[PDB]
C-alpha cells in the first residue's frame, strides 16, 4: 500500500506537467500504478522503470520522476520532449543505470554536472536531438558507462580527451555533429572493451592513430563522412571479431591490406569514395561477407575468384575503378546476388551465366565495361530483375525470349552494343517498365503492337538501328509517354492524326526514317513537346500553323518533300536552317 | 533525425 501510493502520487505529478494529445497516459489518470502502462515495479512494488517511448509525448524533462526512490530506467525516446537541460533536472536521479532521451526537441548545452549527478550510468542515449556547445570533459569521471550515445545534435568544439578514462565503454557513439576539424583522440585508445566506435560526419582529419590498435574487442568501425588520410591500418585484419568496417567518403591511400581474406567473421565492408591504390587482395575466405563496397577509389587488377568462397554475398559495388579481366564464372551461383554495380571498369570476358544463380538478383549494372558474347538464358528468366543497365560494352548476340517481359524490370538499358534481332511479343509481360533505352544496336523487325498496353512507360528510346514496318498506333494510348526517339532506322508509313493521348510527350524525334504523310495538326496542340525532329524523311505537304503554338528548342522539317508556305513565326533567317532541303518551300 | 551506421546505397 505504502510504496504503491508514494509511487502513483509522484507518477501523477510528473504527467501534470506533461501534455499528451495522443492519450497514451490514460491508464495513469481504480488500478495499482505497476499495471500501468509503461511502468515496472520490483516485487515490493517499488517503480524500478519507466519506458514512455513513442507516446507523443510534449513538454519539458518530467524531473519528477527522480523522486521516485527505485529507478533504475527512465525512457523518453521519440517524443517530443523541448526545452534545455539544466542542472537540477538530475538532482535526484542517482540510482539510474539506464536514461534514453533520443528523439525529442532538446536544445541547449549538455550539463557539466551530470556525471555527478549520474555516478550510477550504464547506458545513456540524447541521439537526434538539437543539442550544443561542447562534450563537457567531465564525462571522463563516469565509472561504470558502458554505451554513449550522442550522436546526431549540434555540438561543437573537439570529442574531448578525458573520455578515454571511462575505460568500462563499449560503445561510444559521437556521430553527425559540428566538431571543429580535428584528429582522432589518441586516448580512445584506452577504451580496450569497444565494441562499436561510430564518429561519422565529426570533421576528423589525419590518420587513424595507432593506438586504436588496442581496440581489439570492435566489431563496428565506423568513420565515414570525414577527411581521414594515410593507410587503411592492416591491424584491422587482425580483429578477431570484427563484423562491420564502414570507411566511406574519406582520403584513405595506399593499398586495401593484403591479410584482408582471412577475415573470417566480416560481414560489411566499405571503403568507397577514397583514393585507394592497388589491387583487391586476393584468398579471400570472408565466409560471413554479405557486402563489399569499394567504388570511386583507383583499383585496378581483377576481381579474384576467391569472392565465390563467400557464399552469402548479396551486394557487390566495385563501380568507378580500373579493375581488369574476366570476371569468376561462377559467381553468383552459389550466392544471394542481390545489387551488382560494376560500372565504369576495364572489365573484358562474358557475363557469368549464373550470376543471378539463387533467384535474388535485382541490380545488374554493367555500365561501360568491355564485357562481350551473349546475355544467358539463365538471365532471361531472372524475375527479380528491377534494374537493368549494360549500355557501351562489346556485347553482341540476341537477347533471350524472356528477359524483355520480367514482371519487376523497370530499367531496360541496352544501348550502344551489337545486339541482333526482334523485339518478341513477350515484351507485354514488362508491366513495371518505365525505360527502354537500347539506342545504338543492329536490332531489327517491327516495333510490336503490345508494347502499347505498358502503361508505365516514359521512354523509348531507339536510335540507330534497323527498325522496319509502321509506328503501332498503340503508341498514341501511353499517358505517360514523355521521350520518343526512332530517328536513324528504317520506318515507313505516317504519324496517327489522333495524338491527344501524349500530354506527357517533349520529345519526338524520328530523324532519318522512310516516314510519309503530312505533319499531323495535333502536334502544336501537344502541352510540354519542346523537341520535334522530323527531317531526312518523305514528309509531304503544308507545315501545319498549329506548330506556331509550341516553344521549341530544336525544330528540324529538313531534307524532306514538303510544300506550301512556313509559317510566318519560323520567317526568319535564323530559323532557316530548320527547313532546308524541300523542293515546295519558300518564305514570304 | 541521424542516419544508421551501415554501407553506402549509392549506385548507377
Ligand atoms: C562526402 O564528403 C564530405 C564529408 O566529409 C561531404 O562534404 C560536406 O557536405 C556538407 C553538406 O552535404 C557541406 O556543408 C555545407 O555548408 C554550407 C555552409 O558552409 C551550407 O551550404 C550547408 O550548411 C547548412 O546546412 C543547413 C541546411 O541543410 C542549414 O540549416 C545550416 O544553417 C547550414 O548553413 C552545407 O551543409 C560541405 O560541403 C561538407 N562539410 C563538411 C563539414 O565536410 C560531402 O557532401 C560528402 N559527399 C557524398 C557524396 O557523400
Ligand atoms: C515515433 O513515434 C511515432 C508516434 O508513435 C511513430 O509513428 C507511428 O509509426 C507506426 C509505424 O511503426 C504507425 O503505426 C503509426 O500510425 C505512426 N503514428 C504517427 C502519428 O506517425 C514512429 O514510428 C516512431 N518512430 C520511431 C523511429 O520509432
Ligand atoms: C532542430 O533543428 C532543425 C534543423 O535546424 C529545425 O528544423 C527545421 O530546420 C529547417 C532548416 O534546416 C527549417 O526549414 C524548418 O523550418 C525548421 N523547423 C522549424 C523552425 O520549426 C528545428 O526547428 C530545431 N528544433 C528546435 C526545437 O529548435
Ligand atoms: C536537321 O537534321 C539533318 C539530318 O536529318 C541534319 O543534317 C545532317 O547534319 C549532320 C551534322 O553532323 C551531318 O553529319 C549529316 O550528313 C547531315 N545529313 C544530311 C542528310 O544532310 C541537319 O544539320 C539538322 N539541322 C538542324 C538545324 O538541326
Ligand atoms: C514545448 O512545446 C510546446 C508546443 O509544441 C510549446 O508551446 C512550449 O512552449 C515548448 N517549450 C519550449 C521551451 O520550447
Ligand atoms: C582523465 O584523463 C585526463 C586526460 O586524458 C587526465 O588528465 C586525467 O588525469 C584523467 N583522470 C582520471 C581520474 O583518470
Ligand atoms: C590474418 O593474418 C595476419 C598475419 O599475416 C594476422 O595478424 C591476423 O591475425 C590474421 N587474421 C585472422 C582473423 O586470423
Amino acid at each position: 500500500m505504502g510504496s504503491l501510493n508514494q509511487d502513483a502520487t509522484i507518477l501523477r505529478q510528473a504527467k501534470l506537467g506533461l501534455s499528451d494529445p495522443a492519450q497514451s497516459l490514460s491508464s495513469w489518470s481504480d488500478v495499482t500504478p505497476c499495471k500501468w502502462l509503461g511502468v515496472s515495479c520490483d516485487a515490493t512494488s517499488n517503480v524500478v522503470s519507466v519506458d514512455l517511448s513513442s507516446f507523443m509525448l510534449v513538454g519539458p524533462f518530467p524531473s519528477i520522476l527522480c523522486h521516485l526512490p527505485s529507478l533504475h530506467s527512465l525512457s523518453l525516446y521519440n517524443n517530443s520532449i523541448n526545452g534545455s537541460l539544466s542542472a537540477d533536472d538530475f538532482d535526484t536521479c542517482h540510482n539510474l543505470i539506464s536514461l534514453d532521451l533520443s528523439e525529442n526537441l532538446l536544445v541547449g548545452s549538455i550539463p557539466k554536472s551530470l556525471p555527478f549527478n549520474l555516478p550510477n550510468l550504464k547506458f545513456l542515449e540524447i541521439s537526434g536531438n538539437n543539442l550544443s556547445d561542447t562534450i563537457p570533459s567531465s564525462f571522463g569521471e563516469f565509472r561504470k558507462l558502458e554505451s554513449l550515445n550522442l550522436a546526431g545534435n549540434f555540438l561543437s568544439g573537439t570529442i574531448p580527451a578525458s573520455l578515454g578514462n571511462v575505460t568500462t565503454l563499449k560503445e561510444l557513439k559521437l556521430a553527425y555533429n559540428l566538431f571543429s576539424p580535428s584528429q582522432i583522440p589518441s586516448q580512445l585508445g584506452n577504451l580496450t572493451e569497444l565494441q562499436v566506435l561510430w564518429l561519422a560526419g565529426c570533421n576528423l582529419v589525419g590518420p587513424i592513430p595507432p593506438s586504436l590498435s588496442r581496440l581489439t574487442s570492435l566489431v563496428n568501425l565506423d568513420l565515414t563522412f570525414n577527411q581521414l588520410t594515410g593507410s587503411i591500418p592492416s591491424w584491422i585484419t587482425q580483429l578477431k571479431t570484427v563484423e562491420q568496417i564502414e570507411l566511406f567518403n574519406n582520403s584513405f591511400s595506399g593499398e586495401l591490406p593484403e591479410s584482408m581474406g582471412n577475415m573470417t567473421t566480416l560481414k560489411r565492408f566499405d571503403a568507397s569514395m577514397n583514393k585507394l591504390t592497388g589491387k583487391i587482395p586476393d584468398n579471400l575466405n570472408l565466409l560471413n561477407l554479405e557486402s563489399l563496397n569499394l567504388f570511386e577509389n583507383m583499383l585496378e587488377g581483377p576481381l579474384p575468384e576467391s569472392i565465390t568462397r563467400s557464399k552469402t554475398l548479396s551486394e557487390l559495388k566495385l563501380f568507378n575503378n580500373r579493375l581488369t579481366g574476366v570476371l569468376p564464372s561462377q559467381l553468383g551461383a552459389n550466392s544471394p546476388l542481390q545489387y551488382v554495380d560494376l560500372s565504369y571498369n576495364r572489365f573484358s570476358g562474358e557475363i557469368p551465366a549464373n550470376v543471378c544463380g539463387e533467384g535474388k538478383l535485382e541490380y545488374l549494372i554493367l555500365i561501360d565495361n568491355s564485357f562481350s558474347g551473349e546475355i544467358s538464358n539463365n538471365l532471361g528468366k531472372c524475375k527479380s530483375l528491377t534494374r537493368v543497365r549494360l549500355s557501351n560494352n562489346k556485347l553482341s548476340g540476341q537477347i533471350p525470349h524472356g528477359f524483355w517481359g520480367l514482371p519487376r524490370l523497370s530499367l531496360l538499358e541496352l544501348s550502344d552494343n551489337s545486339f541482333t534481332g526482334s523485339i518478341p511479343k513477350t515484351i507485354i509481360g514488362a508491366k513495371n517498365l518505365s525505360n527502354l533505352r537500347i539506342s545504338k544496336n543492329r536490332f531489327s523487325g517491327s516495333i510490336p503492337n503490345e508494347i502499347g498496353s505498358l502503361n508505365g512507360i516514359i521512354e523509348i528510346s531507339g536510335a540507330e538501328n534497323d527498325f522496319s514496318g509502321e509506328i503501332p498506333e498503340s503508341l498514341v494510348k501511353l499517358k505517360q509517354l514523355s521521350r520518343l526517339d526512332l530517328s536513324k532506322n528504317q520506318l515507313s508509313g505516317e504519324i496517327p492524326r489522333e495524338l491527344r493521348g501524349w500530354k506527357n510527350l517533349n520529345e519526338l524525334n524520328l530523324a532519318n526514317n522512310h516516314l510519309s504523310g503530312e505533319i499531323p495538326k495535333e502536334v502544336g496542340i501537344l502541352p510540354v513537346l519542346n523537341y520535334l525532329d522530323l527531317s531526312s524523311n518523305q514528309f509531304s505537304g503544308e507545315i501545319p500553323l498549329e506548330l506556331q503554338n509550341l516553344k521549341l528548342n530544336v525544330l528540324n522539317l529538313s531534307y524532306n518533300h514538303l510544300s506550301g508556305k512556313i509559317p510566318p513565326l519560323y520567317a526568319n533567317k535564323i530559323y532557316a536552317h530548320d527547313f532546308i532541303g524541300n523542293p515546295g518551300l519558300c518564305v514570304d | 533525425l541521424v542516419p544508421p551506421s551501415g554501407p553506402s546505397m549509392r549506385h548507377n
